[PDB]
């Protein structure tokens, strides 16, 4: 284990007798996740890096029929419980009864507006992020009955009825505007096939002045980089067919120091703390970038890995990022929940499995049974489900006018 | 007159009496709910009625009121927001008491997109900025990161075009926290829309500052990112102190960082035709395989992209 090796200790913080709140908060964190590595290193047994299966599968189970009032915070994403928990049991290989997919699929259709696009939750105004989230749940489902659910469109229709001037989308009507939009838009429209000539025209370049100083991108124009509006950035321009509409380069500098060189695990900005579900935010630009840079012939990429320490990723995971009880975490100490359950997984995933043509290269740490399906590094779904969205909607035209 | 969810005398709105008049709406999740919310009781009340006041649109000072709680319940619930905002159109409210309202919101959960887009309305309805550089300073204080209240300060700032005062807010937050990396973000937004960093007497002021904040502190990578920033945008081989300035801090202030800027710098003169190709190269090549062999291998695969990299240039 790369994070138990005794060298490891010299990867912790040097404050420089400089104390702020910063390097405080960071020492923090660290001295619980060495807790954690050394609990192992205790006058015991060996160190047996196991994905609890089992008891994540359990968790997920109950979690797709009912949630305690607990979750009451999240009674506007509904649809982001579905694909969330619908999609950690796709990595869990788990199967999903043909009875609870129609399930599913019924209430997705509640979920969805007569105005194109989906709510929180039955009878809400549709929102792009919940859009986002209904779409990949029904494109798991893969099924013809799930693609119907999809109002092709209306969904276009909609899309339009957000897009601005400069570029951007609105996430719902008389709502905020940040890269997010443009990632839930080109998300969704390009699985469903529905992207006209001038729906997404401006928006590469709008996206483009979003990355900064940094390297990475931020929210909007003028923000600090963070790994989730990087991701929402990237992925966006991957679809849209423009990578080069930003300094890829300066961008895998970032994206790179992100990783936490102790923990093990990625930050969603300098200087901030580790986090498990940035293990696909942050992460999954790697295998982004691969594509990117390959497609102009880098020469110097490599033929089995990603650009990050994948093992670290998959220690921080397994050993930090896990509750006995089931359900994955952002670092020990914080409670469960289905976001990091559906990211921490995702994130992992993407670690042990490697891609490039014809290579494939998978890194599994720990027993080999601690292997998830693949991920589509884009849509964050199966690969195949991807692909078999795709092409059944291509079968359709685009809403031509 | 409100009377508090959190109040001892608190009566749910089926036990109301300016309530008798309306049916509750119970929501629809379908005859095979999937990750359905069993709901309080107090939640459920409420909701069930914010469903019969949208339903038939009641723009009324009561449905006002209900979103008050339906808000507090949730203040993640968009269609709320948006349907109160719409009563603050037809009742006509006043607005300048909406932003004491949506300030109190803000300060018990700042981390809510809902809340701030809903103070960027009011102050975008009312023009009045005046208020929101305090404010913004306020929550910056409980939590010197917060990513809306900065999104929300750069656009108040560039908006009403409010500068003159922000570069020394930036100077006073990195003396608090001289690795808060939002601040000097918030540093590189004042500079590159005020003057620019083209004025030699700035880029000097800024360089000097960049390089003083890394002697005090050697593994800050924020100012190192900064420093590489500010002077990636007409690359590091022009400025031919700069190498050697950093060489004298290898051993006195080392670091990691240290180490890559260096590469950087060597990245940028054999891009810009340096002479000692053949040196230059090997140095960076050592650091390359000493970041990924020592110095940093949490990014090992990075650092050995580079040597292969500058193999072929
Ligand atoms: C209630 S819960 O725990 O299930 N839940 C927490 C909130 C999460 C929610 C969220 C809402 C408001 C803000 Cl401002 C940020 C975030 C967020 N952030 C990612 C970075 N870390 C902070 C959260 C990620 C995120 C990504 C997709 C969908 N929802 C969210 C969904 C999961
Ligand atoms: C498709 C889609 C919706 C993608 C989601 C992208 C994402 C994760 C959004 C980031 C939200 C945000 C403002 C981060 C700051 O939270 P924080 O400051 O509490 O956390 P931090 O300290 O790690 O930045
Ligand atoms: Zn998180």
């Amino acid at each position: 284990l790369y994070s138990l090796r005794p060298e490891h200790a010299r990867e912790r913080l040097q404050d420089d007798s400089v104390e702020t709140v910063t390097s405080i908060e960071q020492a923090k964190v660290e001295e619980k996740i060495q807790e954690v590595f050394s609990s192992y290193k205790f006058n015991h047994l060996v160190p047996r890096l196991v994905l609890q299966r089992e008891k994540h599968f359990h968790y997920l189970k109950r979690g797709l029929r009912q949630l305690t009032d607990a979750y009451e915070c999240l009674d506007a994403s509904r649809p982001w419980l579905c694909y969330w928990i619908l999609h950690s049991l796709e990595l869990l290989d788990e199967p999903i009864p043909q009875i609870v997919a129609t399930d599913v699929c019924q209430f997705l259709e509640l979920c969805q507006s007569p105005d194109g696009g989906f709510g929180g939750g039955p009878g809400q105004y549709p929102h792009l992020a919940p859009t986002y989230a209904a779409v990949n749940a029904l494109c798991i489902i893969g099924t013809e009955e799930a693609y119907n659910v999809i109002n092709r469109e209306k969904l276009l229709q909609y899309l339009y009825s957000l897009k601005q001037p400069d570029g951007s989308f609105l996430m719902h009507v008389g709502g905020e505007v940040d890269v997010r939009s443009a990632y839930c838009a080109a998300s969704v429209a390009s699985l469903t096939n529905i992207i006209t000539p001038d729906l997404f025209e401006g928006t590469a370049e709008w996206i483009a002045r979003c990355q900064n100083w940094e390297g990475g991108i931020g929210g909007v124009p003028g923000m600090e980089a963070h790994g989730g509006y990087t991701f929402c950035g990237l992925a966006a321009l991957v679809i849209l067919k423009k990578e080069r509409s930003l300094n890829l380069k300066s961008l895998l500098q970032w994206v790179t120091s992100r990783q936490m060189r102790f923990e093990g695990g990625f930050q969603g900005r300098c200087n901030k703390l580790v986090d498990g579900c940035y293990s696909f935010w942050q992460a999954g630009l790697l295998p982004l970038l691969h594509r990117a840079l390959h497609a102009q012939g880098d020469p110097a990429l490599s033929m089995s890995h990603w650009m990050f320490h994948q093992q670290a990723l998959q220690e921080y995971i397994l050993m930090c990022c896990q509750c006995p009880a089931g359900g994955l975490l952002d670092k020990p100490g914080k409670s469960r929940d289905f976001y990091h359950t559906c990211y921490c997984l995702s994130g992992l995933s993407i670690a042990q499995h490697f891609g490039s043509g014809a290579m494939l290269h998978d890194v599994v740490m720990g027993v080999p049974e601690n292997v998830l399906q693949p991920t589509h590094p884009v849509y964050n779904i199966g690969p195949d489900k991807v692909i078999q969205a795709t092409t059944h909607f291509l079968q359709k035209p685009v809403p031509g006018f | 007159g409100f009377l508090s969810l959190d109040s001892p005398t608190y009566v749910l709105y089926r036990d109301r009496a300016e309530w008798a008049d309306i049916d509750p709406v119970p929501q629809n999740d379908g005859p095979s709910p999937v990750v359905q919310i069993i709901y309080s009781e107090k939640f459920r009340d409420v909701y069930d009625y914010f469903r019969a006041v949208l339903q038939r649109d009641e723009r009324s000072e009561r449905a006002f009121k209900l979103t008050r709680d339906a808000i507090e319940l949730n203040a993640a619930n968009y269609t709320v927001w948006h349907f109160r905002r719409v009563l603050l159109r037809s009742l006509q409210k006043d607005l300048q008491e909406e932003m004491n309202y949506i300030t109190a919101i803000i300060e018990e959960q700042p981390k809510n997109y809902q809340v701030w887009h809903h103070r960027r309305v009011l102050v975008e309805w009312l023009k009045d900025p005046s208020q929101e550089l305090e404010f913004i300073a306020d929550i910056l204080n409980q939590d010197a990161k917060n990513y809306h209240a900065w999104q929300h300060r750069q656009w108040v700032i560039q908006e009403f075009r409010l500068w003159d005062n922000e570069l020394q807010y930036v100077d006073q937050l990195l003396k608090e926290d001289v690795r808060n990396n939002s601040v000097w973000n918030q540093r590189h937004f004042v500079i590159s829309n005020t003057t620019g960093y083209s004025d030699r007497a700035v880029l000097e002021r800024e360089v000097q500052y960049t390089l003083e904040m890394i002697k005090l502190v050697p593994h800050n990578e924020s100012a190192w990112n900064y420093l590489k920033g500010i002077l990636q945008d007409r690359g590091l081989s022009r400025y031919p102190n700069l190498l050697n300035q950093l060489l004298d801090l290898q051993p006195s202030h080392s670091s990691p960082y240290l180490i890559a800027f260096l590469v950087d710098i060597y990245e940028d003169m054999l891009e810009n035709q340096c002479d000692n190709k053949e040196d230059i190269l090997n140095k960076a090549l050592e650091l390359c395989e000493i970041l990924a062999k020592e110095k940093d291998t949490i990014r090992k695969e990075y650092w050995r992209y580079i040597g292969r990299s500058l193999q072929s240039k």
